[PDB]
């Protein structure tokens, strides 16, 4: 039998983290599976007597009996084994359950450590039975066998989700640990093709299953190291796969096979192999068939969706291999795509031929946020070649993903720099600019295809500009003028455009140019009489839709930071920044009634940030420790003015009442900080600032804060919280209020 | 160790002997020669050869003095060896002791068989003491098992209980606390306490 106890496995593992041949020699327990004992009726009678024996014996009480019974039912496990599990672990409430999973957890891990880590006598010992290799696939299947769901269905009535999730977690990790083991074997290079075919079949049994990804770490490297497998075997698989092109349903197999071909080309470039095969029949025809059989979508899907190291590295190798070895195919597809469309196309018709673009997306998704990998494209001037080639595919459909793909590449501040150089030096940024301008002209003169291209266009510009530094200024000079013009036209893109323009926004004095644009763009069509609302209408008319507003808020937020020039809007209307804040009233006031919650926080956060900045946007200490005009101009005045309004303070207050993604938490911090600042300088506003400019008094705010109790209570509760910003500030507020 | 090489070498020769034996199939003169030879690795190997062939029934016939130790050592698809063994023992006592162990054994064997072993073992009638108690406890599980079928409180998927029941003899307390009380089999509980011989009138009442 095997030791059902968790402790030996744990200790052995720590040792290796020392390895004692003696404990390891215990050996086969690293079976993985608890294949032989399932729930046994015979075992129950033995157990019920309350006397049980282990493979000494113990008296078993009624309480223990129940825990043991629950285990057998829950995990279809033998009753006696279940007992040993309880004995080994401290008896507490469902302790046996824990040992059950723990036993498996390290056993898998140890096998993983040995096979992956070690090159060695022991590695040989574990593998030698050639028990582990047989078991690996079955171990995976064991995880799969639907026990949990049936119970849930039966359970639906009195459901216990929590206990289930516990099980689900342990199993998922087990599958993950299993993935490393399979991969390790591949590096270990077991003997041959038979395993691969069995494995391919095994995976195939599973197309929507996310689980497939776990296997993606075994197959790819395996194909990568085709050399290890004996030529006799490689040749057989080659033939096997070709015949195998059927599989219209198995998308996954088609993709895996396609990958094999990608690898084969490199391997075949040994004179023995290469000479024998005919290129057209041997490689191109089948590969082409695979692409037709949706091989690309599959690869993209894996990329899109998502042992990270083995997966990322190995997949990266596949993607790169694809680029270098494959380009004949790429060109073939490219030409194919250009010709197919003819000047009513449904999206599905557009997408059919789109396989090349899908490749581009595959790159974008895989590389994104991985600067380590992304850099390779730009490090030396094939990947680099690849970009150049991609750059030259003119059709808008390909042109667009091209822009997107690069953006993914641009991620590191460092890479962003290269991207900057790519357009600037070795398509150019200006051409990019020109295209944007051209669309602007066409749209205005007229008064999805464009949206697709334009959306990508903006997406790329935005990505680089944010990450870059001084380049930002240069980019400011080609895109700012065109960027402004585009926004004027009505597009569904305006929001996106504002986001990009905001990215350009420079911290310095230099900012004034952008302010002119924005003011010109709310005021341009405005009929402003002497009411205040008239000014509000100006903005509301222009910023008709939500995306427009979101974009607007982002742009304003950037601009406000050490914001603006004097006498803004001079000549057009009454001057000053103030009308902008009033507009916020429109937003913030019907924020609470926002039909999506995610969207709700999306808008609320920027406003809070601007709110806070504005408060900071004055130096109160100078007084505490052209003046009149300066005091008139700062936004702090208007901000305080509105804050005093009860929809404004109330909204801010509820944020505090209802606290806790982590993103939401930030909103909370701002809420508190904002209130603290107000309290600190409430007095300054009332007595210093207000008279200078001059509208109404303070009282409503205090009763809402000091008298609302819950706010006081909630803040008190916050002090305990470990965010220091929230706690530290919460503490301060009560002080000010008191 | 003592040197493995000798072992590997002989086996080849042994395989040759077995290989030749197979070809024979005047058959008897050839076989008796092999058996009537003094070589305990040879015979042990021969038997192993026989089991693979499923020649095992023939094994019962072999007189060889080597055979008895062979069965004994191998005794713990060994069950066939044991079905062989109790049958092998003409003697009642020895046969019974084995079937008892057969029943008690930890490899999955149905209770029906476990009982058939006991029925057989009992027929061959302190060993007796253990055997009879066993029969009694086993019977209880059969009853509990039977009721489980009738009971509608049970779920088919919780088959595990039956597996446990058929799988082995269980502790009386285990049977009582785990099965009788939770499944409210009062009759079973009562019978069980009979065997236990629990006198306490209050609890019994």
């Amino acid at each position: 039998s095997a030791a059902s106890l968790w402790g030996p496995y744990k200790d052995i593992w720590h040792k290796v983290g020392l390895l004692d041949k003696i404990l390891k020699k215990h050996k086969p327990d690293f079976i993985s599976l608890f294949k032989n004992p399932p729930k046994n009726v015979q075992q129950h009678e033995k157990v019920q007597k309350a006397s049980t024996e282990g493979v000494g014996t113990r008296l078993l009480p009624e309480q223990l009996i129940k825990e043991a019974f629950i285990l057998s039912d829950l995990f279809d496990i033998g009753e006696l084994a279940a007992v040993e599990l309880l004995l080994a672990g401290e008896h507490q409430q469902l302790v046996a359950v824990l040992l059950y999973w723990d036993g498996k957890r390290c056993i898998a891990n140890s096998l993983k450590a040995l096979i992956q880590s070690r090159r060695p006598e022991l590695a040989s010992m574990t593998t030698r039975f050639t028990g582990l290799t047989y078991k690996v696939l079955t171990l995976v299947s064991q995880i799969d066998v639907n026990n949990e769901f049936e119970k849930l269905q039966r359970e639906r009535g009195l459901g216990s989700e929590k206990h289930r999730k516990e099980v689900s977690d342990l199993i998922k990790e087990c599958r993950q640990s299993l993935a490393e083991s399979l991969f390790a074997w591949a590096c270990q290079s077991p003997l041959g093709k038979e395993d691969t075919l069995l494995l391919i079949g095994h995976l195939e049994r599973v197309s929507l299953d996310a689980v497939n990804l776990a296997l993606l770490m075994a197959l790819l490297y395996c194909f990568d190291i085709s050399f290890i497998e004996q030529k006799q075997y490689i040749a057989t698989i080659h033939s096997r796969l070709q015949d195998s092109q059927l599989w219209k349903l198995p998308g996954l197999q088609a993709t895996v096979r396609l990958a094999w071909a990608l690898a084969l080309r490199g391997i075949s470039q040994l004179p023995d192999v290469t000479a024998l095969a005919e290129f057209t029949e041997a490689d191109e025809a089948m590969a082409e068939l695979a692409i037709a059989d949706n091989v690309f979508l599959f690869l993209m899907e894996s990329v899109v969706v998502s042992q990270e190291e083995f997966y990322i590295r190995r997949v990266h190798n596949l993607i790169t291999d694809f680029l270098a070895l494959m380009p004949m195919k790429v060109k073939q597809l490219r030409n194919r795509a250009d010709e197919d469309a003819r000047m009513m196309g449904n999206e599905p018709p557009i997408s059919l031929r789109r396989d090349l673009e899908h490749l581009m997306l595959l790159i974008g998704e895989l590389y994104k946020k991985n600067p380590e990998l992304a850099l390779e494209y730009w490090c030396p001037t094939v990947l680099s070649k690849f970009v150049r080639q991609m750059g030259d595919l003119l059709p808008p459909t390909i042109y667009i993903p091209y822009l997107k793909m690069l953006q993914g590449l641009a991620n590191g501040p460092q890479c962003a720099h290269y991207c900057f150089s790519l357009l600037k030096v070795n398509v150019s940024w200006e051409h990019f600019f020109h295209s944007l301008m051209l669309y602007h002209e066409h749209l205005r003169k007229d008064l999805q295809k464009e949206q697709d291209g334009l959306i990508a266009f903006l997406q790329l510009t935005s990505t680089i500009i944010t990450w870059s530094e001084n380049a930002r200024l240069a980019l400011c000079e080609t895109p700012v003028v065109v960027i402004l013009g585009l926004l004027q036209c009505s597009i569904p893109l305006k929001a996106e455009l504002l986001k990009t323009l905001a990215a350009f926004g420079k911290s310095p004095e230099i900012a004034a140019s952008l302010w002119q644009s924005l003011e010109y763009t709310i005021l341009q069509t405005v009929r402003i009489p002497s009411g205040i609302e008239v000014e509000l209408n100006e903005i509301e008319s222009r910023c008709e839709e939500y995306p427009l507003t979101r974009a607007f808020c982002q742009l304003i937020s950037t601009l406000v930071e050490s914001s603006f020039p004097s006498n803004l809007g001079a000549g057009l209307r009454p001057p000053g920044f103030d009308p902008y804040l009033q507009f916020l009233r429109d937003s913030v006031f019907r924020f609470r009634t926002r039909a999506r919650a995610a969207e709700k926080w999306e808008v609320a956060e920027v406003v809070l940030e601007v709110f806070y900045k504005l408060l900071r946007d004055y130096e109160p200490q100078l007084e505490d420790f052209g003046e009149e005009i300066i005091a008139y101009k700062p936004p702090g005045f208007s901000l305080m003015y509105h804050l005093l309004n009860e929809p404004m303070l109330e909204l801010a207050l509820s944020l505090l009442e209802e606290g806790v993604k982590k993103h939401l938490e930030k909103a909370v911090q701002h809420c508190l900080a904002l209130l603290n600042l107000t309290l600190q300088k409430e007095n300054l506003f009332m007595d210093l600032l207000r008279e200078s400019q001059l509208v109404c008094p303070l009282e409503q705010l205090l009763q809402g804060i000091n008298p609302k109790a819950d706010n006081v209570v909630n803040i008190a509760r916050y002090l305990y919280h470990g965010n220091p910003e929230l706690a530290f500030e919460s503490a301060k507020i009560l002080c000010c209020i008191s | 160790d003592v040197g493995l090489q000798a072992f590997q070498e002989r086996l080849n020769s042994y395989k040759c002997i077995t290989d030749t034996l197979q070809e024979l199939v005047e058959a008897g003169h050839h076989f008796e020669q092999m058996l009537k030879l003094s070589q305990r690795l040879f015979s042990i190997a021969l038997y192993n050869w026989l089991i693979q062939v499923d020649l095992a029934d023939k094994l019962l016939q072999v007189a060889s003095p080597f055979l008895e130790p062979h069965l004994v050592r191998m005794a713990k698809r060994y069950m066939d060896l044991l079905w062989r063994y109790y049958e092998k023992n003409r003697s009642f006592s020895n046969a019974a002791r084995v079937l008892s162990r057969l029943a008690d054994m930890h490899t999955e064997i149905s209770l029906q068989q476990r009982l058939e072993y006991i029925a057989r073992a009992i027929l061959s009638a302190e060993f007796l003491h253990e055997l009879e108690e066993k029969m009694e406890v086993a019977r209880i599980q059969l009853q509990i098992q039977e009721t489980l079928q009738r009971q509608y409180s049970h779920h088919s998927s919780v088959q595990d209980a039956v597996s446990q029941l058929d799988s082995e003899l269980m502790d009386i307390t285990k049977l009582y606390g785990e099965f009788a009380d939770p499944f409210k089999l009062a009759e079973c509980k009562l019978a069980i306490i009979h065997c236990a011989g629990y006198s306490d009138p209050i609890l019994v009442q």
